[PDB]
């Protein structure tokens, strides 16, 4: 009858209780009810399946409180200080005319709401017109150790093709595949502000995942193993170095 | 010294099926005046759908700051795409997902 | 609950290679306005492209999934009034049998 | 009303056409030219390069013991020619980025003077945009404009 | 006590059929919320009212 | 063969599921019996397996638990977790 | 209320008409701006009548919004006590035309003396906003007690 | 007959059948058999290789990699 | 409100007032491109929106189990077969107004009996 | 529940417990049943640990 399913430790039964975390790789939006200019936020946790374990996590945000005008949109990005708009990230994507903009994020052309609710963001993105310009503005807006901007300009590229959205791949030349995501984010985050759908919940037991030992012992093995590579390597570089056996 | 050939040329551009593309990395196009076929060497006939008739602002080039010898082939003129003794295709598709690790 | 059990993630791999064989156009191929009534497929989050008869394939995925093919643990989901086709087939889903 | 617990004895005691051919071109000129795809970004139709005019151009613009990490093939190569090309005369102006994911299975029907045709493996695909319509720019000019 | 019970059934059956006249009403738009709430707000009180009624 | 298949919260949204299988299935009175809904709803997808399965481990034990209100099920499954018994054999 | 006017409805209802907040807003069921040089013509023709009437330099760009009758009937509003309120908000720099509460569909026009747009868009919101047709500050939903 | 509908008690079989099958605690013993038969070889092939760089003045290099993974 | 977009440049079409010949246009800032004016109308904002209620129909509706069923014929074709919703719109001030789709015609039908 | 339709507004999918304790409860009873348990549950908690306070 013993039914087992668990460890022993020092002579004691150890259980391993099953954890409890939220999902990623999921859009979701969410609402504001404080004073803060930002009326609706748009968070999406991005990570890989297997390996190292990403924590980065891209932010939409929307400025202006309703009533108000001129409610643009900005978006933060991984290792850039200030906020950067959904158009300039854009353009520095590739995609520099704003029709083909408004094409991705909207794409019903007979509705007139969300792109009137796009035309700030038109006017910003009027403003940086250029995708190198948008490339060097992302270079000189966050990350200053590049000191250098023709090595800050092909970095912030980099950024592009690497860090942001870590999700779907991290190869070069996907950019047109995260243009066409990040406009489907802009629609959900917009399409939320227009009261056609409800705040996103997060007690849906189905967006919850639980942690039994395999996941557990995933991220300990890993660490550990990362560690045992990092010290067998010490010793590696201590012997060349002094000169032994 | 790059310098356009023709461009004249009409090329046809096709998404084709993995084992065939794999095995082409000859047949006989049946042309039917709207619907055309292929009948491959012995084996099976193919159906190609006319994906896009309009296909402008697409061309085909080749190569023999950095200048290298750069040549022009043709337009391309249609886009396609191949369409698919079935069973035993529908089989190997079922079967392709059979893949473990040891 | 009694009959509930955990998840414990399968292979995304063989779906999304079986789902581009019967037409499933890339996402970067796609254009709203040469395809405004394509249903957007969306597999462990990642949108992979989009696909204009989600009926009959739909209806082979789940034929598929019910002779034992995919793995049961995988679970599919079609929201129509948003034309979405969620597919989680990731580790730590709470499932029960019906 | 009551639990049935005798399942075991009730168990126990119940049981015009126009056929054209197709050709393999020998892998010599396979192995002289590379074959590439050509895609504009510019919306309008027509485009071609006779109207482009002349001369076409198409041209690419101490310490101690230590720990290096590594990298692959494929990827190193395809990172190492990270200049693009660009077509213009001597003006119009073109540039050029890869597509990668259109890749996986193109094959050209290149049609010739009879009604054969020649398949040739796509080795790659690009989507050329015509840049520098307008003319204009200015870096610093537009930081400083933009903080108004 | 039977009859109890009929008279019980009864009284939650026309509670039943009010709630449902109430439902047909509210799906018409035939009914005008009051001054403070809206029409969801008063047709929950109207529901609410009408089965803690039928089951004092 | 098809013939039972397993259900998250995410599928949960988009299926339709009965009770009782002889009791919602077709289509058509003792003072004793609880009163039950009707069966008007056709496209029933899936059925439950058995309604009593979604309690849990120490709330099975309680016998009759829907003629019992609610926190003293949750008071008995409390208290079976220190109940003096037999856990194991050896 | 005073025991003098005590179980009266109307009098409760001059003095809820008298504290309760209302804005301009409230009655707005839409506005619309249009390219209309002449100052007195305009091109619309319907609102041709109010031409005829409420006339009997200035801006090229109109300014025009839609009310709800509804609203005019709920909270009691007058289209000139209206326009008497913007009149004395903005004072002269912006004209103002508005309809009848005999026309079945309530018009207010308005224009003043880059494109004119934009700062026809900023009178807007003040509009909107910035207006208060009657009632004392944060003072909402009055509810009569027996 | 073979093809009659079942009733309500029947479906006590099939919970039975589920429960000989799974078992009260089945998902830490499928979850940490898995996590034994792959997690081991994806953590240790996914960040196995190690090498390091010697310089001399003729330029060297050293590594190491770990494989398939053995338990006993 | 349904503005146009520029040729070569499709950027957004910002109006221009004509003082020469006193009337409407439309114009790219970018280039040399402005184009005539159809119309007088620029900027409608609609402060009370009624659209969206009904959102989210397509010709596969009719094939959702999810969705209830309903025996009230359609006003057209006379179908007593059809699937009702009430309006997609989610706000609090949304009135509870039922939304008949036939299974026939795909006509959409509503259930007020006050406005129609 | 998943085993109504959508957009019900029935007083007995909405929550109505027209059964009795004599003859049982329903499924989608008991669960709304254990769901107001559980919230009288945490409401007398955070009662008492505020009612602490309070009294120091
Ligand atoms: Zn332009
Ligand atoms: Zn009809």
């Amino acid at each position: 009858f013993d039914m087992g399913g668990y460890f022993i430790i020092n002579g004691s039964e150890k259980v391993l209780i099953a954890q409890e975390r939220s999902a990623g790789n999921i859009v979701q939006v969410f609402k504001k009810a404080a004073p803060s200019p930002i009326s609706h936020v748009a968070e999406i946790r991005s990570a890989l399946e297997k390996g190292s374990r990403f924590i980065s996590t891209l932010q939409v945000k929307l400025y202006g409180r309703e009533g108000s005008s001129a409610r643009t949109i900005k978006a933060t990005l991984p290792y850039i200080k200030q906020d950067i708009p959904i158009v300039i990230i854009f353009r520095a994507l590739g995609i520099i005319p704003d029709g083909e903009i408004l094409e991705h994020i909207c794409y019903d052309v007979n509705d007139w709401q969300m792109l009137e609710m796009l035309k700030p963001c038109v006017e910003d993105g009027f403003v940086i017109q250029d995708r190198e310009t948008a490339l060097d503005f992302i270079g000189r807006r966050g990350t200053a150790l590049g000191i250098k901007k023709e090595k800050r300009i092909q970095y912030a590229k980099d950024i592009l093709q690497k860090e942001f959205l870590p999700h779907i791949t991290q190869l070069e030349g996907f950019e047109s595949r995260k243009a066409f995501f990040l406009g489907y984010m802009i629609n959900r985050l917009l399409l939320c502000a227009l009261d056609r759908k409800d705040q996103d919940d997060r007690d849906h037991f189905g967006k919850k995942r639980l942690d039994l030992a395999g996941p557990l012992l995933a991220q300990l093995f890993k660490t550990l193993f990362k560690k045992l590579t990092k010290d067998i390597f010490r010793y590696m570089q201590r012997t060349v170095e002094e000169a032994h056996d | 010294d790059l310098d356009l050939e023709r461009s004249n040329r009409q090329v046809w551009l096709v998404r084709l099926p993995m084992f065939l593309a794999e095995k082409w990395r000859l047949g006989k196009i049946r042309i039917n005046k709207s619907k055309i076929t292929l009948l491959l060497n012995e084996p099976h006939e193919y159906d190609l759908e006319l994906t896009k008739k309009v296909v402008e602002n697409e061309y085909v080039f080749t190569e023999q700051t950095i200048p290298k010898k750069t040549a022009i082939v043709g337009t391309v003129c249609h886009e396609c795409q191949v369409m698919p003794y079935h069973k035993i295709v529908e089989q190997r598709r079922n079967i392709v997902k059979l893949n473990n690790k040891e | 609950s009694l009959m509930s059990c955990i998840s414990v993630g399968t292979d995304p791999m063989p779906i999304i290679t079986f789902l581009s064989e019967w037409g499933m156009e890339p996402l970067e191929d796609y254009v709203p306005h040469q395809s405004p009534d394509a249903t957007r497929v969306f597999v462990n989050g990642v949108w992979h492209g989009v696909h204009r008869n989600p009926a009959r394939l739909m209806e082979t995925l789940r034929t598929l999934r019910r002779k034992g093919d995919i793995n049961p643990e995988v679970s599919m989901i079609r929201d129509i009034r948003e034309k979405e086709l969620k597919i989680f087939t990731d580790a730590g889903r709470v499932y029960r049998p019906l | 009303f009551i639990k049935r617990d005798r399942m075991r004895r009730n168990f126990l005691r119940m049981r015009e056409y126009n056929e054209f051919p197709l050709r393999a071109i020998p892998k010599e000129d396979l192995e002289n030219m590379r074959t590439h795809l050509l895609k504009f970004q510019s919306k309008k139709k027509i485009n071609p390069v006779t109207d482009f005019h002349l001369p076409v151009r198409l041209h690419r613009k101490r310490k101690t013991r230590q720990l290096k990490v590594l990298d692959e093939n494929a990827k190193k190569l395809r990172f190492e020619e990270f200049y693009p090309w660009v077509m213009e005369d001597f003006y119009n102006t073109w540039v050029g980025s890869y597509e990668a994911g259109n890749s996986d299975s193109y094959v050209l029907l290149s049609v010739e003077d009879d009604g054969s045709f020649t398949m040739i493996p796509a080795d790659k695909v690009y989507k050329f945009t015509a840049r520098n319509k307008y003319a204009t720019l200015t870096i610093d000019e537009a930081e400083k404009r933009m903080d108004k | 006590d039977g009859p109890t019970m009929r008279e019980i059934t009864e009284t939650i059956a026309e509670a039943k059929k009010k709630v449902l006249d109430v439902t047909k009403e509210a799906q018409a738009n035939l009914l005008t919320a009051k001054h403070g709430m809206t029409l969801r707000e008063s047709f929950e009180d109207n529901v609410v009212r009408f089965l803690n009624e039928a089951r004092d | 063969e098809g013939l039972v298949e397993y259900i998250d919260a995410e599928e949960e949204e988009s299926i339709l599921i009965a009770m009782q299988p002889e009791d919602l299935e077709p289509a058509e009175v003792d003072p004793a019996k609880r009163i039950r809904v009707s069966h008007h709803a056709t496209t029933f997808t899936h059925c439950e397996i058995h309604p009593s399965m979604i309690l849990g481990v120490a709330a099975s034990i309680i016998p009759f638990p829907d003629h019992n209100q609610s926190p003293r099920n949750t008071y008995q499954s409390a208290m079976g977790k220190q109940a003096m018994g037999v856990f194991l054999t050896n | 209320l005073e025991p003098g006017h005590a179980a009266d409805q109307e009098q409760a209802k001059l003095i809820r008409s008298a504290i309760e907040h209302t804005t301009l807003k409230s009655v707005t069921i839409a506005s619309e701006i249009y390219y209309d040089p002449d100052p007195r013509s305009t091109v619309i023709p319907e609102d041709e009548e109010i031409i005829q009437l409420h006339f009997s330099q200035q801006s090229p760009w109109l300014l025009r919004l839609e009310l709800d009758r509804a609203a005019m009937n709920d909270k009691d509003l007058t289209m000139g006590q209206v326009g008497e309120r913007i009149k004395q908000t903005f004072k002269n720099d912006l004209f103002v035309i508005w309809s009848e509460d005999n026309d079945e569909k309530l018009i207010i026009r308005c224009r003043v003396v880059a494109e004119e747009d934009h700062m026809l868009k900023k009178i807007e919101n003040t509009m909107l906003e910035n207006i208060t047709l009657r009632g004392v500050e944060n003072i909402e939903r009055v509810v009569m007690m027996k | 007959d073979e093809s009659a509908p079942i009733t309500a008690e029947d479906s006590w079989a099939v919970i039975s059948a589920f429960f000989r099958e799974k078992g009260l605690v089945s998902q830490q013993l499928d979850s940490f058999n898995q996590f034994v038969d792959y997690t081991l070889q994806d953590i240790i092939c996914e960040d196995s290789t190690l090498i390091l760089e010697q310089l001399a003045q003729i330029s060297r290099k050293y590594e190491i990699s770990f494989g398939k993974i053995y338990v006993t | 409100t349904t503005f146009r977009f520029c040729r070569d440049c499709n950027n957004m079409l910002y109006p221009r007032e004509d003082k020469e010949n006193n009337r409407l246009l439309f114009e790219c800032r970018t280039c040399s491109y402005v184009e005539e004016a159809g119309s007088p109308l620029v900027y409608r904002h609609e402060l009370i929106t009624n659209i969206g209620e009904t959102a989210g129909v397509v010709q596969d509706i009719g094939s959702d189990p999810t969705l209830p069923r309903s025996d009230r014929e359609c006003p057209k074709c006379h179908s007593r077969e059809n699937v009702f919703f009430q309006s997609q719109q989610r706000r609090k001030d949304t009135s509870m107004v039922l939304f008949f789709v036939c299974l026939s015609c795909s006509h959409i039908f509503t259930s007020d009996q006050k406005n129609k | 529940l998943p085993h109504f339709s959508k957009d019900d507004y029935s007083p007995e999918s909405k929550g109505f417990v027209e059964n009795s304790y004599l003859r049982g409860l329903t499924p989608q009873e008991f669960f709304f049943h254990a769901m107001g348990g559980r919230e009288g549950l945490i409401d007398t908690a955070v009662k008492t640990a505020e009612t602490g306070y309070i009294q120091r």
